[PDB]
């Protein structure tokens, strides 16, 4: 707690000036919104297949759309972009990452290893080396210090709810990690203990369910559809025992906001 | 980019390449340039290093102005300063480094490490050899090689940290989690060794510096550290030491000084001093920014 007010302050800062463009994907000649989810499905098994940390996955996904927001590519070359994204988290975040080779075997020898090498090099000129951006991760786990009592479930939950984010550029591009983390800690907590965003995060962010309200919304709907999705690989993770089944809880009706 | 540099000597060396000495031959800025060689693309080493500082402006952290991204290489660009804190204690036998020096030094390393905190950054390397120095009174944290990172709260990170002189007792005894008291740590050793010129506790193997640490401070009970006897590598068969009286640890520290280096010692990593905590710390009630003078 020496640092705690301090780091999140700063977090605060920098989650701004490492916000992707809102409006990107309609400048994106080719490429699409579902075709950006099939890649955001498709890394979240990768990370799976490796057993790499949520932060990693969240880190990656960041890299993706800042570099999109400035850098037109062809649907041929997304997944070569998501690579060296997934890559750069790795080597960031990990403690053991995978190898180059490795990245190069999942992606069924789409491409090579120099092509590889080469975005990577590409992808860290585009964000001049600017890596350690906030993830919606880093705020979810500052907001379950303020649990009475911590709950695993929802834990597991808003970590569940702010992943599904990632895969939906629409709606998400247009909000900040902090609001999405504040949006599926309070939609969580509600949905496990009928609780509501607490007082004490009132006073550590400045957001209240008035503030959060249109995000929550979007994220409520989500939730909701989340069993009809096109994209499906972060439910099945989360049925894991490693995240309690949380997947397979039901959402609520309604919010009463 | 690099037609404007001109090197003038080799300074250090590194894993992923050597440290140069330059001047910019259009503005006359002195710098040291670090070169990493480019088949797993950039080092991690290298990505951590480099956005981690890009980050981190501080008088106290050394500064990267600029990276130079060719094909086969990359050049890190430094501010340059002019020797290291373990050369400068090696040139100031028999005269010792006088206190106000030392208090200066201390209170400017705590600066820099307080704004890593508060940037969650851990350093985790820090020992003289990368505490820089120049010929302005200044003390700057570098080589952020090892850093990382840090998230509130933390998870477990790389258990291979800190050179052993300097690692906490947490990291010895396989803790799960550590943080920035870790780095805490070693400056007090760091403290500690500007008094006396000699590492405080210079051990062979994880055990050993795990016994010397214990035979000055005493070996930790649940008393003193709740939760110690149930750490992974805690053994009941440890010797057991009386906790020795603190002003034989470093006897030319005056009251303030002990206590302040008492805190930067204490065992629980939840007790030990943060560095914004130690700045208002009564012995620095009269610190001054003396400038020494440096052979080289
Ligand atoms: N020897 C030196 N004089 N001035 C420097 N900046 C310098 N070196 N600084 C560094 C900085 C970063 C690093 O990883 C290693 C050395």
């Amino acid at each position: 707690p020496d640092y705690h007010e301090d780091i999140h302050t700063y977090l605060r800062e920098m989650e701004v000036k490492c916000k992707p463009k809102v409006g990107y994907m309609k400048k994106q000649p080719d490429i699409t919104n579902s075709m950006r989810a099939i890649l955001v499905d498709w890394l979240v098994e990768v990370g799976e297949e490796y057993k790499l940390q949520n932060e990693t996955l969240h880190l990656a996904v960041n890299y993706i759309d800042r570099f999109l927001s400035s850098m037109s590519v062809l649907r041929g070359k997304l997944q070569l972009v998501g690579t060296a994204a997934m890559l750069l988290a790795s080597k960031f975040e990990e403690i053991y990452p995978p190898e180059v080779a490795e990245f190069v075997y999942i992606t069924d020898d789409t491409y090579t290893k120099k092509q590889v090498l080469r975005m990577e090099h590409l992808v860290l000129k585009v964000l001049a080396f600017d890596l350690a951006a906030p993830t919606i991760n880093q705020f979810l786990t500052q907001y379950f210090l303020h649990q009475q009592p911590a709950n695993c479930k929802v834990e597991s939950l808003a970590m569940f709810l702010g992943e599904l984010s990632l895969i939906d550029a629409d709606p998400y591009l247009k909000y900040l990690p902090s609001v999405i983390a504040a949006a599926a800690f309070h939609l969580a907590l509600y949905t496990v203990t009928g609780q509501s965003w607490p007082e004490s995060l009132v006073q550590k962010t400045g957001y209240t369910l008035e503030t959060l309200k249109p995000c929550l919304l979007d994220l409520h709907q989500t939730y909701l559809r989340a069993p009809q999705h096109a994209q499906q690989s972060i439910r099945e993770k989360y049925k894991n025992s490693k995240y309690h089944g949380v997947s397979l809880l039901n959402p609520p009706e309604t919010l009463n906001v | 980019s690099m037609e404007n540099f001109q090197k003038v000597e080799k300074i250090g060396e590194g894993t992923y390449g050597v440290v140069y000495k330059a001047r910019n031959k259009l503005t006359g800025e002195v710098v040291a340039l670090k070169k990493i060689r480019l088949t797993e693309g950039v080092p991690s080493t290298a990505i951590r290093e480099i956005s981690l500082l890009k980050e981190l402006n501080h008088p106290n952290i050394v500064k990267l102005l600029d990276v130079i991204h060719t094909e086969n290489k990359l050049y890190l660009v430094f501010e340059f300063l002019h020797q290291d804190l373990k050369k400068f204690m090696d040139a100031s036998a028999l005269t010792g480094i006088p206190l106000p020096l030392i208090k200066s030094y201390l209170f400017q390393l705590l600066q820099g490490l307080a704004f890593c905190h508060s940037h969650r950054v851990l350093h985790r390397d820090l020992k003289p050899q990368n505490l820089l120095i120049n010929t302005e009174g200044a003390i700057k944290l570098a080589d952020f090689g090892l850093a990382r990172a840090f998230g509130v709260p933390v998870r477990t990170y790389t258990h291979e940290v800190v050179t052993l002189w300097y690692r906490a007792p947490e990291i010895l005894l396989g803790c799960k989690y550590y943080s920035t008291a870790v780095d805490i740590w070693s400056l007090g050793c760091i403290f500690a060794e500007m008094v006396t010129r000699r590492a405080l506790f210079p051990g062979d193997s994880e055990i050993d510096q795990l016994f010397r640490i214990f035979r000055t401070l005493g070996t930790p009970d649940e008393v003193v550290w709740p939760g110690v006897t149930s750490m992974p590598d805690y053994k009941p068969s440890f010797p057991k030491w009386a906790r020795q009286d603190f002003s034989k640890v470093v006897p030319p520290l005056d009251e303030d000084g002990r206590s302040l280096l008492s805190q930067m010692l204490h065992y629980d990593p939840n007790k030990r001093i943060s560095a914004k905590a130690a700045l208002a710390h009564p012995f620095f009630q009269d610190v001054t920014k003396p400038v020494p003078h440096l052979r080289l």
